């Protein structure tokens, strides 16, 4: 059911790296070329919330997007800028998975680049083959293969910008999902669930009374062999 | 208007030359084809193509599958009135272990 | 007993002009056993 | 079972009919009369004129287009004959009607014009308007051909506007009268008004 | 407006309550009338 | 059935037959070998027993004729068997020419 | 930098040839952005560029080249422009798609919808179209689904459409010798109006929309059909099909009143022309095997087609008409022997009808009805004096209102006398909806304020 | 071309063998009910999709109506066919035929 | 006659609420719905009218429960069963009893 | 479209295709044309008599 | 034999069991329960038997008890294909009620493939109904209640013929005296009017007589389906019947009452019937 050999969503992965920021690419999930092709020099130049949750191409409801924005507003971080404006394209398609063209997803998002797109219609979607589509651009569908492939890019960019730690409930709640459904889910990269130690307890705020279900998600060392 | 006409009129299409219906399609055209309409019994692949020289194809009978291949044959069929149970007995019949063969009466 | 009445029908491979009406309607055709035992013609004026 | 089988693919694959040169006069001949057996239905309308009525049925909707059967891109009906089921020239005939609809039926025969592609030969080309990756070439002043880029000369070269449609350029530098030279490599069948598609090294 | 099943003890409940009647331990609850303007049959 | 559309032919007759490895070749779009029909996250496995190249299952879309479930017939597909086993129907007939 | 620039779109072109082709899609997602931005191609970026693809401009037809053609030509709101850079972007419409029939079936797609757009937008609109319709013969074939797809319905907004409906009389104008496909939307949509319209006799939309079509196309068609055009130009194809035309969509609808006005102006201006559509009322009835109420309704359309009117040969009304006249005798001779038989009296359409609509003309033109001596016309004193006691009552079932306008003038002017028959009619006295047809008259009188502007002019009042 | 001409003149010769004129006639020379329950909405449905009238109707908006209207006045332009079920048919019209 | 009707939901925590939450569900049936999710006493049901108007979980939105039969009738009794537990739950099954109201027409039976 | 009410159903072809010159066709279209007037038909006629001078005439 | 067909005995072995299409192998809902379709079980009973034997000769050729591996289950290959086709003799099974039925077993439910679906159909445009004696008819007519004479429709085109009385009944609709519900055009569209208004109403019957915009289409025009009438023939006929003159045709006359049918007093002598209960069909 998937170019990927056996229901897996991992894509070439690495675990044989010795950086910490560096045990987990993104090229594994965008490539090089859509990488650099972002005219990225003009979201710093204005600073407050208003001004920047307001010029990109989409606007959601919630806080799920600016949830870490407050964490990177100097321009030395550029390299996870780019992941936030995949951050306006996370629910990109999901909350759309009802629709599949591109003329009318031209309404959805106020002038986009198009080369930025087609890198996750090409593998992630199922195209539906459709020239009543291809005059003016590349329709698709969304399969029943498609529950649980689209969250890894939370768990290393959720993961990715508070040095490796993941809570479930705004995690598991915030994606509007039960946290049993999570650990069936936890080892399909490597990542190991764990309870509440003994220095990182104030991570979220919670008490030693519920530390036995206080289970957390993290990524130290290279993956036990 | 009785046995026929309660809902199971349709104009279903039969491939002639090996006769069946439950094997033609409505293929996904090309990208400027319209109404790609063929037989996959009575075609073969294209990468059968081979062999007197070898002779040019005349593009009637290049023409895009579902699965995204190409494949070369088996073009003309028309509109037959039949019952879809007869549409479903066919299929029935070819699952046991018996081949099933129709004709029409233009040719 | 249409299990045991093809291991007679299919092994001969007949060709059947199934006019019964057991086998006229299962295609779907008009009866020759009524009111459609033929058809009609129709006058033109001129070629 | 290998030799046997093989022989089926020229019977239907064999070209009807090809053709050389014409007077040489730079075109070709391929304009050509047809008859065939046109299976119609009919126009219960017009049952008092089916001279007329069926022409409109299935034939006037059938002119400047290609099909299946003919192998050729069909222009033009001669010489309406239409059939009857007697033992009858007769001035009023029988139509056999459908028993489940006032559409009926007749298997006539009358003939027609076809043109048809041919492959390897040459065919006229005139200045008409000339395009940016093609060349104008109007055959017959009627339909329109193509080209590619991977198949022009080299000596075949252009210039663009300087003062205020294009400039080409020939193997020495002057431009010509509407004449122009094409040859047939491939067509391509399913547009909306057919065309083919060639090379030029001859 | 929740009248008991068990002795007619009346509670008036909300959503996300510890639901039992108020003597004793029975569950069911049945529901009263209500005044509206509302046209009915008669023939 | 409508006035307004006719129908250009009709239906003769029948022909019967028996199935041979000749006519395996070209009457299908894929294989069939995989135990299991779906797994679980919903989808039909593909080159599965419900495919998507077998027909069009569960309003997806149909990998052969690249319209809806409102213009799909479904497709016919075929196994591969181990050995080439009886037919138990015809075991009442060529047990005998046998 | 305009050197710096003319270096990064001529590096774009080649490694495609090495298959490589860097720097080609680049600029084709900055020409798709509307003119609300600053950052988008402008004037001299672009007729540089249209220069330097233009170096062996044998470089689209690839793998890699649909992405290239679309915004350019989807250049959105395309007459912002001043007549510097103008020049060279027509052009390049001119070397782009001059024989493909693939994406210049898709300029037609935009010259057509960017007709709804005002006159004065469209300097160039039609004047692109006018010069294939002259050069190309066979450009008609792909255009041939664009026309009744480019109507939309009063869901969109009121400029657009209305502005359309006069957009196409440019373009016609010079395609002459074609004569029929470009009526062939605007003939079905007036009924689409009128349909909503004489049920509601939301409907003040109805009003102006109204006077942006009556007085807008009954006046620039009305200069079409001009003196200046008779048997030297094209005028003898206009009325070839403006009669079958109407046949088929005056006709076939019933009950729908603002339709019949489309050759009710530009031939009553004349003598031979109106002559020219009596001799179109002649043939319609007058047959076998035609439809079943076809003898009512066209010979009604005899009825205010002579008598509200001024410019008429009345000499020839009598004359032309004078058949008939001898159809009333043809109908007392020969056809007054079946009565009696198996039937009752409404076999006879064509005769409560037709008499009806010649005495439609009897109370309104009555010194058209007197002549110089001192006579009646046609001896009127016997023949409108034969058919009153025949088997057919021709005073028991008649209509109400021009059918009692019999009792002023029938006695003042001595006529005929009917007034001791009237009391006699109501005791004696599908077909429950047969009155349905019999009871509208085509010609009414005029309702509007601002479509009378026109159609005062042969128009006259109640004497 | 070259068996299109097999199945050509295979059926202008099949006609010929299996016809019967009206000279060789021998099958029941009535208008009966089975023709009577065929030729009327024949021409019924055929008369309802704007067919031509040849004798004025009286207002009745039927289409089954009219032909029966048209039966016993004999303006029905139909011809009628007749199958000898072993191969032969026989021919008829509407106007050498009377009705019951 | 009597029609009984039930509610049974979703065949983990309990994940199904009846009433309304916090959505906008479009209006002008308040005309059979209390705030609380269940319907009146004595109201007449046509087909085309909500019965039970509960507020999900999975969406947190109001979904709606029509009327499926024809029998257009009135609404009676209102019974709220749940589960002695003692890690006791929210409840989540009612059975509302509907009587349907039949004037001897002709056709029946004596 | 494209049906049994739009399409004929069955086509075949009676016999080899009988050859005419180019110029052949010229003497022989006419008759085709000039019987017409005694959307489809409207461009049956006007894209039709401006390929007559291709042979024959000339713009 | 005209194609001269060489007879082989490649055919009579079963080489491959073609799997059914998609559409009719579908899995509904019924029940408490759900799970998928018992062809598809039998033939999920197969592959895991195919695959199990199928992956032996990886432990012969790329080199005891292992050669039972396969002979002690060929009998199992055997009885993978017939239990799929034929299920009269597999394997002992204890009395749970049901051995599952494949495809001929599945075919006839109580004998009744051909009884229920092929022939004996169960058909669309009916109507069963309690009887009822009324007068006034004379023994070819039925009375029918106008919930009778709104929903079963007939299909019927405009003309230049039918207009004035057809557009009576575009311009009720399924309200009321018979109207019209499903307005067609000229390409076969369904132009419903269950909800739209009397502005609608009026406008559509000005509308139903129009030349197609196709000339492809140019003969055709817009069939008005009327409810019913005095002028069309309904067809009843009693279901426990067993002779020929059962199948009575009547005309109908509207008749506004009651929701039951009107048999005539002598129509009963026919039909063998009785009032304690008995009920007829009525088809159209
Ligand atoms: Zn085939
Ligand atoms: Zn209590
Ligand atoms: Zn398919």
């Amino acid at each position: 059911d998937e170019i990927t050999s056996n229901d897996r969503p991992t894509p070439l992965a690495n675990i044989d790296a010795t950086d910490v920021e560096q045990i987990y690419p993104i090229e594994s999930i965008i490539p090089k070329k859509e990488l650099q092709f972002i005219r990225v020099s003009s979201i710093l130049k204005e600073a407050d919330k208003e001004k920047k949750l307001e010029l990109f191409p989409y606007q959601n409801n919630s806080k799920y997007v600016a949830k870490k924005l407050d964490s990177l507003t100097q321009p030395s971080q550029m390299t996870k800028l780019q992941l936030l404006y995949y951050l306006s394209l996370l629910l990109g398609v999901y909350e759309n998975r009802r629709v599949n063209n591109k003329t009318k997803l031209l309404e959805r998002l106020n002038s986009p680049p198009e080369i930025l797109v087609d890198g996750i219609l090409s593998r992630f979607t199922v195209i539906k083959p459709g020239q009543f589509g291809r005059s003016k651009d590349r329709s698709y569908f969304i399969d029943p293969q498609n529950e649980d492939k689209i969250l890894c890019y939370i768990l290393a960019i959720i993961m990715h910008l508070d040095n490796f730690i993941v809570e479930i409930t705004p995690l598991a709640h915030e994606l509007n999902l039960k946290p049993s459904k999570v650990v069936s889910l936890f080892r399909v990269l490597g990542a190991i669930v764990k309870g509440a130690t003994v220095a990182q307890a104030e991570a979220f705020g919670i008490p030693k009374s519920t530390a036995a279900s206080y289970k957390i998600a993290t990524m130290k060392v290279p993956f036990k062999l | 208007d009785r046995l026929l006409n309660s809902s199971d009129y349709t104009q279903a299409s039969v491939c002639r030359e090996c006769g069946s219906i439950l094997t033609t399609q409505q293929s996904v055209p090309r990208i400027g084809s319209i109404s790609t309409v063929c037989c996959r019994r009575c075609s073969m692949r294209f990468e059968d193509a081979k062999k007197g020289e070898k002779i040019f194809i005349d593009d009637s009978q290049i023409w895009e599958d579902g699965q995204g291949n190409k494949f070369v044959g088996g073009n003309e069929t028309t509109t037959v009135a039949i019952p879809f149970v007869l549409k479903y007995l066919d299929s029935e019949l070819s699952a046991m272990g018996i081949r099933l063969r129709y004709n029409v009466e233009p040719k | 007993t249409t299990c045991q009445f093809l291991t007679k029908a299919v092994l001969d491979n007949e060709r059947e002009q199934l006019d019964s009406p057991s086998a006229r309607i299962v295609v779907g055709k008009l009866n020759n056993v009524g009111t459609g035992s033929f058809d009609v013609l129709a006058k033109v004026p001129n070629a | 079972n290998e030799n046997r089988e093989t022989a089926r693919f020229i019977k239907k694959h064999k070209k009807q009919v090809t053709n050389p040169i014409d007077e040489k006069n730079g075109t070709s001949n391929c304009i050509v009369r047809v008859p065939i057996a046109l299976y119609v239905s009919l126009a219960p309308m017009y049952l008092e004129n089916p001279l007329q009525g069926v022409m409109k049925q299935h034939l006037n909707p059938l002119v400047m287009k290609y099909n299946n059967k003919v192998g050729g891109v069909v222009l033009g009906y001669e010489g309406l004959k239409i059939l009857d089921a007697d033992p009858l020239d007769t001035s009023e005939k029988l139509i056999k009607i459908t028993p489940d609809t006032p559409f009926g039926f007749t298997w006539c025969h009358v003939n027609l014009y076809v043109w048809q592609p041919q492959v390897g030969d040459v065919l006229e080309g005139y200045i008409f308007i000339q395009s940016a990756s093609h060349i104008g070439l109007l055959i017959h002043d009627a339909f329109n051909a193509s080209i590619k880029k991977n198949n022009i000369p080299v000596d075949w070269t252009f210039v663009h506007n300087d003062v205020e449609l294009g400039h080409w350029v020939d193997s020495n530098g002057e431009p010509i009268d509407g004449k122009l030279r094409f040859t047939v490599r491939n067509v391509h069948t399913t547009g909306r008004v057919v065309s083919v598609d060639g090379t030029l090294i001859s | 407006k929740y009248i008991c099943a068990e002795c007619s003890s009346k509670l008036s409940l909300s959503r996300t309550d510890a639901v039992r009647c108020k003597d004793c331990g029975h569950r069911i609850l049945l529901k009263a009338r209500t005044k509206r303007l509302v046209q009915f049959e008669a023939r | 059935m409508d006035i307004s559309k006719p129908v250009g032919s009709e239906i003769t007759s029948v022909d019967f037959g028996i199935l041979t490895a000749k006519e395996i070749r070209n009457l299908s779009a894929k294989q069939i070998t995989n135990p299991t029909v779906l797994d679980n996250l919903g989808h039909p496995v593909s080159g599965g027993l419900y495919d998507l190249a077998l027909g069009a299952f569960l309003r997806n879309l149909c990998s052969t004729c690249g319209l809806d479930e409102k213009f799909c017939p479904g497709h016919q597909g075929h196994i591969e068997l181990p050995v080439p086993c009886y037919n138990p129907l015809f075991f009442n007939q060529l047990y005998i020419y046998l | 930098s305009a050197a710096m620039y003319s270096r990064f779109v001529k590096s774009a072109l080649d490694d495609l040839d090495k298959n490589d082709s860097t720097q080609i899609g680049i600029i084709a997602n900055q020409v798709a952005l509307p003119s609300k931005n600053p950052e988008r191609i402008n004037d001299k970026n672009l007729n540089i560029l249209l220069d330097i693809l233009s170096s062996n401009i044998n470089r689209i037809e690839s793998s890699r080249g649909t992405f290239l053609i679309q915004s350019i030509i989807n250049f959105e709101k395309w007459w912002e422009l001043p007549p510097h850079t103008l020049s060279k972007y027509i052009y390049f419409i001119k070397i782009l798609c001059s024989s493909i029939p693939k994406w210049w079936q898709d300029v037609s797609m935009i010259l057509v919808s960017c007709f709804i757009l005002p006159i004065k937008q469209t300097v160039c609109h039609h004047d692109m179209l006018k010069y294939f319709l002259r050069m190309i013969p066979s450009s008609m074939g792909f255009i041939d689904t664009y026309l009744a797809k480019f109507f939309p319905n009063k869901n969109d907004t009121r400029r657009k459409l209305v502005n359309y409906t006069s957009n196409l009389l440019k373009l016609r104008g010079y395609c002459s010798e074609l004569g029929f496909q470009i009526w062939s939307l605007l003939i079905e949509k007036i009924i689409s109006i009128d349909v909503e319209l004489q049920n509601e006799l939301g409907i003040k939309e109805l009003s102006t929309k109204l006077d942006s079509i009556l007085t807008l196309v009954s006046t620039h068609v009305e200069e079409q059909v001009t003196p200046e055009s008779l048997e030297s130009g094209e005028g003898v194809g206009v009325f070839n099909t403006l009669t079958t035309l109407f046949k088929t969509h005056v006709l076939p609808t019933y009950y729908t009143r603002s339709i019949q006005y489309i050759m009710f102006h530009v031939s009553q201006q004349q003598l031979e022309l109106m002559d020219s559509f009596l001799v179109t009322l002649i043939d319609i009835s007058f047959a076998v095997n035609e439809a079943a109420e076809k003898k009512i309704k066209s010979l009604q359309y005899l009825g205010s087609y002579i008598a509200r009117a001024k410019k008429l040969s009345r000499t020839q009304i009598i004359f032309v008409a004078s058949y008939l006249t001898s159809w009333l005798n043809r109908y007392v001779i020969e056809r007054e022997e079946e009565v009696d038989q198996r039937g009752g009296m409404e076999r006879f359409k064509h005769f409560y009808a037709a008499f009806q609509a010649l005495c439609y003309i009897f109370c309104f033109r009555h010194n058209i009805f007197r002549d110089t001596d001192g006579n009646w016309e046609c001896e009127l004193d016997k023949f409108f004096q034969r058919m009153v006691i025949s088997k057919f009552n021709p005073l028991k079932f008649c209509n109400e209102n021009v059918m009692l306008m019999f009792a002023r003038i029938a006695q003042q002017e001595s006529v005929a006398y009917c007034f001791s028959i009237i009391e006699n009619n109501n005791n004696e006295r599908t077909r429950q909806q047969f009155i349905d047809l019999q009871s509208y008259f085509p010609y009414d009188p005029l309702f509007l304020k601002n479509y009378k502007i026109l159609m005062k002019e042969y128009y006259i009042e109640w004497s | 071309p070259e068996d299109f001409q097999q199945h050509e003149q295979i059926r202008r010769k099949t006609l010929k063998e299996k016809a019967i004129p009206k000279d060789q006639r021998a099958t029941t020379p009535y208008m009966t009910k089975y023709e009577r329950a065929r030729i009327l909405g024949t021409r019924a449905l055929q008369i309802s999709m704007n067919a031509p009238v040849f004798v004025d109707l009286e207002g009745e908006t039927d289409p089954l109506r009219i032909a029966m209207k048209e039966l016993a006045e004999k303006k029905i332009p139909l011809v009628i066919r007749r199958y000898l079920p072993d191969g032969s048919f026989e021919d008829w019209s509407v106007e050498e035929l009377i009705v019951d | 006659m009597y029609k009984t009707e039930k509610v049974d939901l979703a065949l983990d925590p309990i994940t199904q609420h009846f009433g309304f939450g916090n959505d906008e569900w479009p209006k002008e049936w308040l005309e059979k719905l209390d705030e609380d999710g269940l319907p009146y006493i004595g109201t007449y049901v046509e087909e085309g009218d909500p019965i039970c108007a509960y507020f999900d979980d999975t969406l947190n939105k109001t979904k709606i429960k029509t009327y499926h039969s024809s029998e257009p009738a009135y609404i009676e009794e209102v019974n709220l069963i749940g589960d002695e537990s003692n890690k006791f739950q929210e409840l989540q099954t009612v059975s509302i009893k509907y009587r349907i109201r039949r004037t001897p027409q002709i056709g029946d039976k004596f | 479209t494209a049906t049994t009410l739009n399409t004929p159903v069955v086509i075949h072809a009676t016999q080899l295709p009988q050859h005419v010159s180019t110029d052949e066709v010229l003497q022989f279209l006419e008759s085709f044309i000039d019987e017409k007037e005694n959307t489809n038909l409207s461009s049956s006629i006007s894209q039709l008599k401006r390929i007559q001078r291709d042979f024959k005439g000339l713009p | 034999n005209l194609s001269r067909k060489l007879v082989k005995a490649d055919s009579f072995f079963m080489d491959v069991l073609v799997v059914p299409p998609t559409r009719f192998r579908l899995p509904s809902k019924l029940g408490e329960e759900v799970h998928e379709n018992s062809q598809n079980q039998l033939l999920s009973k197969v592959l895991t038997t195919s695959l199990l034997i199928r992956d032996l000769n990886d432990d012969l050729s790329k080199l005891r008890v292992i050669f039972s591996r396969l002979m002690n289950a060929f009998v199992t290959i055997q009885n993978d294909v017939n239990a799929f086709i034929d299920s009269t003799k597999a394997q002992g099974r204890t009395s749970g009620k049901v051995p599952i039925p494949g495809v001929k077993q599945a075919l006839e439910k109580k004998e009744g493939l051909f009884r229920k679906h092929m022939m004996g159909k169960r058909v669309n445009y009916a109507a069963r109904s309690v009887i009822s004696p009324d007068p006034n008819i004379e023994t070819n007519e039925i009375g029918v209640p106008p919930v009778f004479a709104v929903k079963l429709t007939y299909p019927e085109p405009v003309t230049a013929y039918n207009i004035a009385e057809l557009r009576q009944a575009v311009i009720n609709g399924p309200d009321k005296w018979p109207g019209a519900t499903q307005i067609q055009n000229e390409d076969g569209s369904l132009v419903s009017l269950i909800g739209m208004s009397v502005e609608q109403r009026k406008a559509l019957a000005n509308q139903l007589l129009t030349p197609s915009s196709n000339v492809s289409t140019h003969t055709l025009n817009k069939k008005v389906y009327r409810h019913i009438k005095n002028r069309d023939v309904v067809l009843m006929n009693r279901q426990p019947t067993l002779h020929k003159a059962s199948m009575m045709g009547h005309k109908v006359r509207v008749l506004p009452n009651e929701k039951t049918l009107r048999l005539h007093y002598a129509n009963t002598g026919a039909y063998n019937a009785d009032f304690d209960g008995d009920e007829m069909n009525m088809h159209f």
